[PDB]
């Protein structure tokens, strides 16, 4: 929340984001902006870059290609808002490993 | 470095970035997003702005390399072992 | 996860027995697991934070199915007492008996002392051979018996 | 408040349900009774396509044991297919890049 | 209330977003050749012009050999067009189009061999019917069927003599045309290749200006392109050679491929005959069946002589091509026939005795009477240039035929008052909200109900009348328009999409019945289907077989609807 | 997708500040996950400080995979990276 | 019983950094492949050995070692010419439920490819023959012809919710037997 | 059974932006919204089927069930619903796109305004391996201008002219823009048609002016559906995948957002729940769609439906982007602005485990330290995991509890998913039962890595990392030497303190943003952390040449120095 009477948090603006980038602290960026603000474990289908629920793609109705990852709830909200308009921001995934 | 003087103005930022997330975060969100959706743009997630928006690790600073733990496994304990029936069956032909 | 190839090298049903036996002796001992231990590992997740569920059962079931007496008829386990030289002394017959078939893994562990057994193991056997080379095979596969 | 925009020819009962018929329904009269000629057209149709699929022009395909059973020894072959290069064709009507697949 | 899971499976919503041009041909190749061939043809339809490497980098089949084999199969099937455009500063690579008319061969296959069977003057012999059916089936299934292959195939000489006998006749009807380079290259690219040589053949410093050199270049290009298309469109040079002490023979070296132009001329004649049967009683409608049958063989080009698809039509003085088409129509003396010419081809069944009544035996005077009523009828079937000899025109019959068939398809779809409003908006140009009442005189309620039901299609156009400078259609009354072009455009798309739905249904039934179909289409099983089959399974087989028969009947009944909108 | 062989290497033999910070973070996370430590703690409980002590003793069992922009990579152990 | 080379990515927690790498890898691989059935590859018992062990790479948030490892694992794969000695445990008039000591039991046999004369009854009479039969829980002998992998499983969350509230093809790997030849069905028919 | 299950960690490689075709909108949607009523007095304001607030699209409160995933507000991801629009309408975000598409083609025969062999050179140029956004726009603009120049189409030249919009939100095409002193069959047809009109209207003589080829959304959808896939590339719409068809860019199905996207607030003003803007707009769109559908089965006045249909063309405009004549907050209003979506929540947001208070000086503090109040040290915690190295320390902290500063507020057991509040539960037992995987959220302690930030954050030294030092008062104290990078002056200045929560972030903070590691500004390399005013004055007074100290004074000076 955004008020002292509401037990609000301190906003880390674009300026502080810029400063942390200039430091080169990627993990601190991740922790301040994703872990400690809004971390959401979304379900993303590998076949269609569309978010699923409860391990179910509910667009191909297969649950086979559903992958689990954490993204900002702001990003999840933005994707669900973009799908409300005629934009389909399909997420393509790749493994961090296998080099 | 593009061969022409490109500004830091909104029009200038549309130089080669192709990052619709970074452009929309900067300015003119809706028109850029709709043009990207209409053109079927396929922008990758490579910039720090997009990485922050998506919750990824940037390729800058502590994210510009990879930490790897050596397995310290010898080559004597990796070859297959205890296999003779296949040799017997092959010699049988 | 991708499986490189389905059909890897075949397994004689003595190699599997000795593999499961060395597994049992290396860890997950059955006589040791049947005993109690109040202290346990003391780390919090078992002896040296590990446990072996769903694997002891499968390494017992296969080894017991092998250790049961071979069903040539309705004294030993049948697979236990052949050493490595015991199977290396069989070449002059096993690889001299031309079968044109990799079905040798059948008669190394099951169905000895019966012509119908072998006639089923290798198809069209009597048409292929029914004169004299149908009994020394039974005698040799029954040699361990 | 958008609730009072109603033409005099439009009532209140019809509006609100919406939801449309799931598929638009207009029975087309091209499904009339069948005759002997139509059955013959169907029969010749099924003979066609089947002929081109039993022929060499499939190009559609994208028990596989490394060990051969003795039953598979001295057993009938499935069918010795006529390869695409095996059937003669006219070089003057095929591009140069397609010549290599063919048997010269 | 229907569930979103319930629709899009039994509703076929996801098939409504496929373009019918891609969906239809993709489904056809799926059914006939295979899924790799269908994927290749779909990539060619979506990307009109591309090379082989484009296929490699676009289709998941990342293999040169596999793409090569599939592409050569499609090229053999006359489903692909190719070209070799040369880049001078380096290496040349050939590109690939997709053949449009070629895929009709496999599509129209049933109607093709049916018109072959029913078109011969001598069809009463059962063995000859089977021979001609098998030969034309082999030609459409193989593509370029060749004499040096078939004669070597047949195992007895006397049945080899008949094969060559049928070839010369079948080529004279035009059903077997000599394939060549003209059948694999795009029309605009041919026109450009014949337009750039002549722009290069003019020496410098001539007194004529750019306009005059452009005119001379374009007329020379037109004349040589016309010669190059006229030479192979109708020829008998392969049939010309005659060996000593032997019958007339075709060239065995050349590859004989079935045509579509004269067959589709016959199909248009057949649809006009059915129109006449629906329009005029069978007494003098019977004479119209063979009336068009003596012109259909040498009939002119139906829609475009291929001089209207390879270039922009015209900007200024654009009537020239219609003028020259009608000029050829009136200048052709072979097409025109007299009553004496027709009497030599009239069947003995028809009498032509009671077909006339002057006041309230193969006689040329009475045939002339039918020909006169045909020429003076409301629909321009014939036009009279000289007394006694007339001809079939196409400079003024195609628009009325298209309007009639389109408008009557609307008649078959919508109701009587919708038909009335369609007729009114067609005949009365630029109708309005008061003109509809003045020229209709029926119930406005049903008038506007059917009108709104008809706005959905491309049938009518809506206009906006701005009472002020700024355009608001809610401020001022608006009027209508016709724009028949979009209406004709819709009848293409809707019909092809419905067709593709038919093939999707049949191929999905095949995909769910493949095991039973494979068990059925076995040599020993064939003809023996009531003995070695379990009860429920055999009964199910009869149900699915009759279901496929019904879908084929629907396909054939629909197959009389899209070509009439496939004209110019 | 091709590792440069160790015998020749073009990247710097010195450890960067980002490499040091990331190595300390990774080692401290491992220690906080109850990984064994190869240094004598002397009563230290903070995983970060234990990681700094191991770095001072050069007993951190991690290597640095430095990817070149062309896609190759050369591996540098924490021991051989000089500070 | 046949081997199989499988490549997988294995995650070793920092707790297991004290034990040697090969043992940690085989522990994790056993946890992933203890009694599991590899989809359309069959049933695994354990892992034989390891072939190639890539260096363990770390993602920027975990701290565990993720190792690309290649291993051979023991798989129960009859194809067509295998005779087995099962232990039947259930009898039903659709083909007897032949079973094992507990390795895997869900396999079924149809009567039509079993001996023709053997027929089931509602009165629970074992067999009717033109001269000998058997009872439940006794040695059997059969063959294998074809393998059907059940790998189709579309299950929606709300359908699973209704199934849970109310509370089938259980296996991905089964076996099909046949007794077309004399002898198989029992190991003690004569002598 | 127990088939093998494989999990492989993955990252987002890229984004594919496109349009949801009509098929995909119903594919994702778990319900259709048809009833214009959100609640009925009959059901007692309980959300029931097919309404705008149908629970199958999600819940607005944490004490309700979704009926799609059966989860409360804290678990339901939200689910979509679709609208079937009778007489589909234009797309505001795709209005410019549709204008440019209709320029490239002729509306007569649905054929592109490009010669089948002229622009294929530039089409081949498009497949260059190195192509940028500037290049894409360059060839696309060149194609558009060439199509504009091309008047007559190669299939049917009807003089395609301009596709300028209405003086509204309509499209009007000048069929005869470039005519003069010329006679054509089309011109003769038009002249005859409007002679038919002039003889039956004594006043339309003036009003026949303008009235050019107007392009309605229904016509455009029909004309777009006649476009072949072959010439889609030259329109910039890749038709390889389904939904690459241009007709999918016309508003036909409305994917009504999940309830979580448009939460319905509880107990504002009236006891009844308050809806929100997007819900109201989709309710009104449902109402007008139902009205227009009802007009198809009844035949309402065509002029009157044009009123309602044009309102549909409008009511969606500020539903998506509020531009035309204004407080109505649409979708594009959510994303645009300083407090919008991107700049307000994506790049920059509010964070947990942070504090802010007045700053006071502290010279006895190390330059790399900050003095943190015990009052905020007892709320700002670090989630320390229990290991073999710190278990006794964490047990002592747990026994201390949340009220004595060297204590802990929460405990998270290894095998549990909810943390145990340490206010209750006899923390003696929890300390005894502490395992080697539990997480203790213990109070901020001495030596804890914290971030310290003063706004405005001009340069990167506006935020530095210090070592926490727990002190009794209520201010953030810092050494005056480190005031310069912050630009702080103890005049009432307030600075924000952030506590990193993970080991990697904490190590990165103290190693890259530490005060000791950032004594020089990166802009020039000159030192920026140094002596302030009184320190400089005292140093000058000590080093002054008149300063002499005996042994006792010197040793006292050195003792104060240390
Ligand atoms: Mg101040
Ligand atoms: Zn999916
Ligand atoms: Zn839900
Ligand atoms: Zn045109």
């Amino acid at each position: 929340t955004e008020g002292r009477s509401r037990d609000g948090g301190l906003r880390l603006g674009e300026m502080e984001r810029d400063c942390v980038i200039a430091y080169g602290a990627s993990q601190l960026l991740l922790e301040r902006l994703m872990i400690s603000s809004d971390a959401f474990e979304v379900d993303v289908c590998d076949k269609c870059g569309l978010m699923g629920y409860s391990g179910w793609c509910t667009t191909c109705k297969s649950a086979e290609n559903i992958i689990k990852m954490t993204i900002p709830y702001a990003a999840k909200l933005l994707f669900q808002e973009l799908l409300s308009m005629n934009i389909a921001p399909r997420l393509r995934l790749e493994d961090i490993f296998q080099q | 470095y593009k061969g022409e003087v490109l500004g830091i103005t909104r029009f200038g930022l549309s130089k080669m970035r192709d990052s619709v997330l970074q452009l929309a975060s900067f300015e003119k969100t809706t028109d850029h997003l709709f043009d990207a959706a209409f053109y079927m743009k396929k922008d990758a997630v490579e910039g720090v702005s997009e990485c922050i928006i998506l919750g990824q690790t940037m390729s800058i600073g502590t994210g510009s390399f990879k930490v790897v733990k050596g397995t310290n496994i010898s080559e004597k304990d990796l070859v297959p072992k205890r296999c003779l029936f296949e040799s017997l069956s092959n010699e049988a032909a | 996860m991708k499986v490189l190839e389905e059909r890897n090298a075949f397994l004689s049903d003595y190699e599997v027995l000795k593999f499961l036996t060395d597994l049992e002796k290396k860890h997950l001992w059955d006589q040791k697991s049947l005993a109690a231990l109040k202290k346990s590992r003391s780390k919090g997740k078992q002896n040296r934070p590990y446990n072996h569920p769903e694997l002891q059962g499968i390494t017992r079931n296969v080894v017991n199915y092998l250790s049961i007496n071979k069903n040539f008829i309705n004294e030993k386990s049948g697979i236990s007492k052949m050493s490595d030289e015991s199977f290396a002394e069989l070449m002059t017959k096993l690889n001299s008996f031309k079968l044109f078939k990799a079905e040798k893994l059948q008669i190394v562990n099951q169905l000895p002392a019966n012509m119908v057994h072998l006639y089923s193991i290798v198809e069209e056997c009597d048409a292929r051979f029914d004169e004299k080379t149908i009994e020394e095979m039974l005698e040799i596969i029954s040699g361990y018996a | 408040n958008y609730m009072s925009n109603l033409p005099f020819g439009l009532g209140y009962g019809d509006v609100g349900k919406n939801h449309i018929t799931e598929f638009p329904s207009i029975p087309l009269p091209i499904n009339g009774p069948i005759t002997n000629k139509e059955r013959s057209l169907a029969v010749k149709y099924i003979n066609f396509g089947k002929t081109v699929k039993d022929g060499p022009f499939y190009t559609g395909s994208m028990t596989n044991d490394g060990i051969e059973r003795y039953s598979d020894k001295y057993l009938k072959k499935r069918k010795i297919g006529i390869s695409i290069d095996d059937h003669p064709y006219n070089l003057n009507l095929f591009p140069n890049e397609l010549y290599n697949v063919m048997g010269i | 209330l229907v569930t979103p899971e319930d629709v899009m499976t039994i509703s076929s919503l996801e098939q409504r977003t496929l373009n019918p041009d891609l969906f239809l041909y993709k489904e056809l190749v799926k059914a006939h050749l295979g899924e790799r061939a269908a994927s290749v043809i779909g990539m060619l339809v979506a990307l009109g012009r591309l090379s082989v490497r484009e296929l490699v980098e676009k289709i998941d089949g990342m293999d040169v050999d596999s793409v090569k084999t599939t592409l050569v199969s499609l090229t053999q099937l006359r489903c692909v067009k190719y070209l070799q455009e040369t880049a001078i500063s380096g290496k040349k690579t050939t590109y690939y189009y997709y053949n449009e008319e070629g895929i009709h061969i496999l599509l129209y296959s049933g109607l093709i061999i049916d018109e072959i069977i029913t078109q011969m003057r001598v069809n009463d012999e059962e063995e000859h019917k089977q021979l001609v059916a098998e030969i034309v089936q082999n030609v459409i299934s193989l593509g370029s069927l060749t004499v040096e292959d078939y004669l070597s195939s047949v195992t007895s000489d006397s049945m080899k003599y008949t094969i060559s006998s049928l070839f010369v006749q079948l080529c004279e009807m035009g059903y077997l045309i000599q394939i060549s380079k003209l059948h694999y290259t795009p029309i605009e690219d041919l026109w450009q290749f014949l337009y750039e040589k002549h722009y290069k053949n003019i020496p410098r410093n001539s007194p004529l200006s750019d306009l005059k050199k452009r005119s001379q270049a374009k007329m020379n290009a037109k004349t040589d392109f016309a010669k190059i298309i006229n030479k192979p469109n109708e020829l008998s040079q392969i049939l010309t050679v005659d060996p000593k002490t032997s019958l007339r023979i075709v060239k065995p070296t050349v590859s004989l491929t079935i045509n579509l132009d004269r067959f589709m001329k016959g199909r248009r004649s057949k649809q006009l005959i059915n129109l006449a049967k629906t329009r005029v009683g069978s007494v003098t409608a019977q004479v119209y069946k063979i009336a068009l049958r003596l012109t259909e063989q040498k009939s002119p080009k139906i829609r475009d002589p291929l001089t209207q698809t390879g270039l922009l039509q015209d900007l200024e003085e654009a009537k020239s091509f219609q003028d020259e088409a009608e000029l050829v129509e009136e200048k052709t003396p072979g097409l025109t026939f007299n009553a004496i010419d027709l009497a030599r081809h009239l069947p003995a069944e028809l009498d032509l005795r009671g077909s006339l009544l002057s006041r309230k035996p193969h006689s040329a005077s009475l045939i002339n009477s039918h020909l006169k009523i045909l020429a003076s009828s409301n629909f321009p079937f014939l036009n009279e240039t000289k007394p006694g000899v007339y001809y079939v025109p196409y400079s003024k019959l195609m628009p009325v035929l298209k309007s009639s068939v389109y408008e009557y398809v609307i008649a078959s779809t919508l109701g009587p008052s919708a038909m009335r409003l369609s007729r009114c908006i067609r005949d009365n140009k630029l109708v309005s909200e008061k003109i509809i009442n003045s020229t209709a005189l029926m119930k406005e309620k049903d008038i506007r109900s059917t009108l709104a039901s008809l706005i959905r299609y491309n049938s009518v156009e809506i206009q906006e009348v701005p009472r002020t400078a700024d355009r608001s259609a809610s401020r001022a009354v608006f009027l209508f328009r016709c724009k028949e072009t979009h209406s004709y455009n819709f009848m293409r798309q809707n019909l092809e999409w419905n067709m593709a739905n038919l093939l999707f249904k049949k191929e999905k039934l095949k995909q769910e019945n493949s095991t039973l179909l494979k068990k059925a289409n076995r040599d020993d099983v064939k003809g023996r289907e009531n003995e070695l089959l379990l009860p429920s399974e055999l009964n199910q087989l009869k149900m699915v077989n009759e279901r496929e028969l019904n879908v084929f009947a629907r396909l054939s009944r629909l197959l009389s609807l899209w070509e009439v909108f496939q004209m110019a | 997708e091709k590792a440069i062989p160790k015998d020749q290497r073009a990247t710097t033999p010195y450890m960067t500040k980002y490499e040091r910070a990331r190595i300390l973070g990774t080692r401290a996370l491992q220690i906080s996950m109850n990984a064994p430590v190869f240094v004598d703690l002397e009563g230290e409980t903070d995983p970060l400080r234990i990681a700094m002590k191991e770095l001072a003793e050069k007993k951190i069992p991690l290597v640095i995979r430095r990817y070149l922009p062309d896609g190759s990579f050369e591996d540098w152990s924490v021991e051989e990276l000089i500070v | 019983f046949i081997l199989s080379k499988i490549a997988d990515l294995v995650r070793i927690p920092p707790d297991q950094f004290h034990r040697d790498t090969i043992s940690a890898i085989t522990h994790q691989l056993n946890n992933k492949f203890a009694n599991k059935i590899i989809p359309n590859v069959g049933l695994c018992i354990t892992i034989y050995d390891l072939l190639t062990v890539e260096e363990g790479q770390l993602k920027p948030g975990d701290g565990s070692s993720y190792i690309n490892v290649t291993f051979r694992a023991v798989v129960f794969k009859p194809f067509l010419g295998e005779i087995v000695t099962g232990w039947i445990s259930k009898c039903t008039a659709e083909g007897i439920k032949v079973s094992l000591l507990g390795i895997f039991d869900d396999i079924f046999i149809p009567q039509n490819m079993l001996f023709e004369g053997c027929y089931y009854t509602p009165e629970e009479s074992a067999w009717i023959w033109p001269k000998l039969y058997f009872d439940v829980n006794e040695k059997i002998r059969f063959r294998i012809e074809r393998e059907v992998f059940v790998d189709v499983k579309p299950k929606s969350p709300k359908e699973r919710e209704l199934e849970e509230r109310a509370q089938e093809k259980p296996p991905a790997y089964a076996l099909l037997g046949s007794c077309q030849t004399d002898g198989m069905g029992l190991v003690s028919w004569w002598e | 059974k127990e088939v093998v299950v494989s999990e492989t960690p993955k990252r987002i490689k890229g984004l594919e932006f496109s349009a949801l075709s009509a098929a995909d909108i119903v594919a994702q949607s778990e319900v259709e919204v048809s009833t214009r009523d959100l609640f009925d007095l009959e059901k007692d304001r309980a959300p029931k089927a097919n309404g705008a607030l149908d629970p199958k699209m999600g819940v607005s409160s944490s004490s309700l069930e979704c009926a799609t995933c059966h989860g409360n507000l804290a678990s339901c991801h939200g689910h979509f619903g679709h609208l079937k629009l009778a007489l589909p309408v234009f797309h505001i975000g795709y209005f410019k796109a549709t204008i440019q598409i209709l320029q490239g083609i002729c509306k007569n025969c649905s054929a592109i305004l490009l010669s089948e062999t002229d622009k294929r050179q530039f089409l081949h140029e498009l497949r260059r391996p190195g192509v940028d956004n500037l290049r894409r726009m360059g060839i696309l603009k060149k194609i558009l201008d060439q199509c504009k120049k091309q008047r007559r189409c190669l299939h049917c030249g009807a003089l395609n002219g301009v596709v300028k919009k209405a003086a509204a939100l309509k499209i009007i095409h000048d069929t005869f823009r470039w005519v003069g002193k010329k006679s054509a069959p089309e011109k003769d047809i038009w002249v005859g048609e409007w002679k038919e009109v002039l003889a039956h209207n004594p006043e339309l003589e003036r009003y026949v002016k303008r009235c050019m080829d107007d392009l309605n959304p229904l016509k455009t959808l029909n004309l777009f559906k006649q476009i072949k896939s072959a010439d889609c590339e030259l329109l910039g719409i890749d038709a390889t995948v389904p939904s690459g068809r241009p007709e999918t860019y016309i508003w036909r199905y409305l994917p009504a957002p999940p309830v979580c996207i448009r939460p319905s607030v509880m107990m504002q003003d009236s006891p009844a729940s308050n809806e929100d803007d997007l819900t109201v707009k989709l309710t009104e769109i449902v109402w007008t769609s139902s009205l227009i559908k009802a007009g198809l089965d009844k035949g309402i006045s065509i002029n009157n439906m044009m009123e309602h249909w044009d309102y549909l063309q409008l009511t969606v405009a500020m539903y998506i982007n509020s531009d035309s004549v204004k407080p109505i907050r649409g979708f594009c209003q959510r994303l645009k602005g300083k407090q919008g979506r991107f700049r307000g929540n994506l790049s920059g947001k509010r964070v947990d485990f942070s504090g802010r208070t007045v700053i006071s000086p502290d010279p006895n503090l190390s330059i790399d330290e900050v003095a943190v109040p015990d009052r905020v040290a007892k709320v700002l915690t670090y989630p320390e995991k229990v290991t073999r190295y710190n278990r006794h320390k964490l047990q002592e902290l747990i026994v201390n509890g949340p009220n004595v500063h060297p204590g802990a507020n929460y405990l998270l057991k290894r095998n549990e998913d909810a943390r145990r509040n340490l206010r209750y539960g006899d923390r003696m037992k929890l300390a005894k039962n502490l395992q080697i995987g539990d997480v203790v959220e213990r109070h901020l302690e001495d030596g804890d890595v914290v971030l310290f930030n003063r706004q405005p954050s001009l340069h990167r030294l506006s935020i530095l990392s210090h070592y926490a030092k727990i002190r009794p008062w209520r201010t953030f104290r810092l050494n005056e030497c480190v005031c310069t990078p912050y630009n702080a002056d103890f005049d009432g200045d307030e600075m924000n303190l952030h506590v990193p929560q993970t080991e990697e972030a904490r190590a990165e903070a103290i190693n890259l943003m530490g005060v000791k590691n950032n004594l020089l500004t990166p802009k020039s390399g000159e030192p920026i952390i140094a002596a302030t005013q009184d320190f400089i004055t005292g140093s000058y007074l000590i080093s002054h040449k008149d300063s002499f100290y005996d042994r006792a004074t010197l040793t006292q000076l050195l003792s104060m120095m240390s």
